[PDB]
């Protein structure tokens, strides 16, 4: 997505995504999880601008994704 | 989006499809002569940038006569149409700089693999206001005019 | 949209190709010896969850004030009218219920407020698909009321900023919440049998 | 067009791709335990309309005079000459309402006199398709009102 | 496995078949016949020793048009 690093998730983010966000087997909603934060995250910086790392954490998760769609609990 | 960047434009049209054979054209054993349906667009603009819109691949089917996908899949993906040949040219040309913009209606008819290149933007119909609102702004007015 | 509330039917929404629609479901409870009539060119998914919606009014006859035994003593007819076009799919229990409570404990209901999504058998809400242009045909009809399941709020992003400043969507998990906010409290008619 | 009013039949009115025709619908009220039988080859909409015109007059019977247990005392046989035609569609509920309802109260139905139009459950009528060719059809047989 | 064995790779993708004509390919009599997909698939790599991924084996439909899976035998 053309960012060496300039920006960076953490793993209570990761299993944010996993948990809320997709529902499945596999690992491929994941990857498309990761790639819509990281494509949001280039708009973001031509937009704006910023320096160092940007950090992702758990609760900057419902800015990139939005309401989560599942819910862990069954 | 051809605007924006100084390109052409052009449109291309894949509904009719039927055959392998409408995308590379033959060679010159048979005395006619018809080229690809690619490269015969890229005839009727003057440079190697422009835009190329691909039109209704939701509606394209084979019998007999070769899978148009894997034409698709070759002038697609950008380390194959480097290299992408002809039946009349016989040479490989370069499809390194124009931007292919494909357009669809409906997705469990698309292939397989062509799923697998693409990102799918919906565009979710319209409500009355708006519509209204392009009714005044660019719809009526060129009626008018014609 | 009806302005008057009408007892034994019940406004519901659906989902096109070509936009959303409007539903009514119709139900009248007569005489009988108990049978389900299942009339307007139904699918099958949508019978199994009119039975299912019925089913569980069977469970829970003194929450809501109907007679004791309408299981061998009247007969239901459901119809959804036109008579033409055919129909389907889950998303139409809680209208079915809507309006066979209302049916059977002669007491009407609400015209003004679409709603949507599948019941189960314990009386949960679960969520349903085509939500915005179901969202959009409830606003261009005049219909300011929208009851939705919980698990669709994350939804209602796709519409847009205009649509929904003029609906209030509530969200609701339970049947007994529906039948709550949407009968008028007090009979107009005298009971069926 | 017949000219006496009869008990249990009213006239209706048809569509075809070559013109209109009429329809008559003839119904018996005969004593049995209460079922439903409808011949003359009918579609599955026609069908249904019978029986949403029955519920509703099951529903409301003080109105007209109809006997208060007939959903389990008489039989009803819904006839729609001739055979060897099929027939559908929703537009003929006013007129098996009629019927039925003429055949239950042993009053006459008025003969002189075509109708149309759709059914539901609360009573409403509603709108239909093919309105100019049954109407030009009504008027060259004879009937002046509609 | 095809770059520790270091040879090339390529997939055919299967699912969208429903008959033999395919798979196998079809006789030269009728006009503008083309072979089965393989001969496609070996054609586009220049080497008798690829690899060949068959994606989705099992969405091969056998029906009124025709039968895919016997040319697979």
């Amino acid at each position: 997505s053309g960012m060496e690093g300039r920006i960076e998730v953490t793993d209570a983010a990761i299993l944010r995504v996993i948990s809320e966000y997709t529902r499945e087997a596999g690992v491929r909603g994941l990857e498309r999880e990761l790639g819509k934060i990281a494509r949001k995250g280039a708009k973001f910086w031509l937009e704006g601008a910023w320096e160092g790392l940007r950090t992702i954490d758990a609760s900057d998760i419902p800015t990139y994704l939005g309401i989560p769609r599942y819910r862990p609990d069954k | 989006i051809a605007r924006s960047m100084n390109r052409k434009f052009h449109r291309i049209s894949l509904g009719g499809v039927r055959d392998e054979a409408e995308i590379r054209g033959h060679r010159r054993t048979y005395i006619g002569a018809m080229p690809g349906k690619l490269i015969h667009a890229m005839k009727q603009v003057g440079v190697i940038n422009p835009v190329i819109l691909l039109d209704e691949i939701d509606k394209m089917s084979s019998d007999w006569r070769g899978d148009p996908a894997s034409a698709m899949l070759e002038v697609l993906d950008p380390e194959q149409n480097n290299t992408f040949t002809d039946h009349y040219l016989d040479v490989p040309y370069d499809l390194s700089k124009v931007f292919f913009i494909t357009t669809a209606n409906t997705l469990q008819t698309i292939p397989r693999p062509l799923l697998d290149r693409m990102e799918v933007i919906e565009i979710p119909g319209y409500t009355n206001m708006e519509k209204q609102a392009i009714a005044r702004q660019y719809l009526w007015p060129k009626q008018v005019r014609e | 949209a009806e302005t008057e509330p009408q007892v034994g039917t019940a406004q519901g929404l659906a989902w096109t190709p070509v936009g959303g629609t409007l539903l009514t479901i119709e139900v009248a409870a007569v005489p009988g010896s108990g049978k389900l009539s299942l009339t307007g060119q139904l699918g099958e998914v949508m019978k199994e969850s009119a039975q299912a919606a019925l089913t569980y009014l069977r469970a829970h006859t003194q929450d809501y004030g109907l007679p004791e035994d309408f299981y061998n003593k009247v007969d239901l007819h459901v119809h959804v009218p036109d008579g033409a076009t055919p129909k389907d799919g889950p998303s139409a229990g809680i209208t079915m219920a809507t309006a066979i409570a209302s049916a059977l404990s002669r007491r009407p209901a609400r015209m003004d407020i679409a709603m949507t999504g599948e019941v189960s058998l314990r009386g949960k809400v679960m969520p349903i698909g085509g939500v915005k242009e179901k969202l959009l045909a409830a606003h261009q009809a005049g219909i300011h009321k929208i009851v939705l399941p919980k698990d669709n709020e994350a939804q209602l992003e796709e519409l847009p900023k205009e649509v929904l400043e003029g609906l209030e969507i509530k969200l609701v998990e339970d049947v007994g919440e529906v039948l709550e906010y949407l009968l008028l409290p007090e009979p107009t008619m005298p009971p069926v049998v």
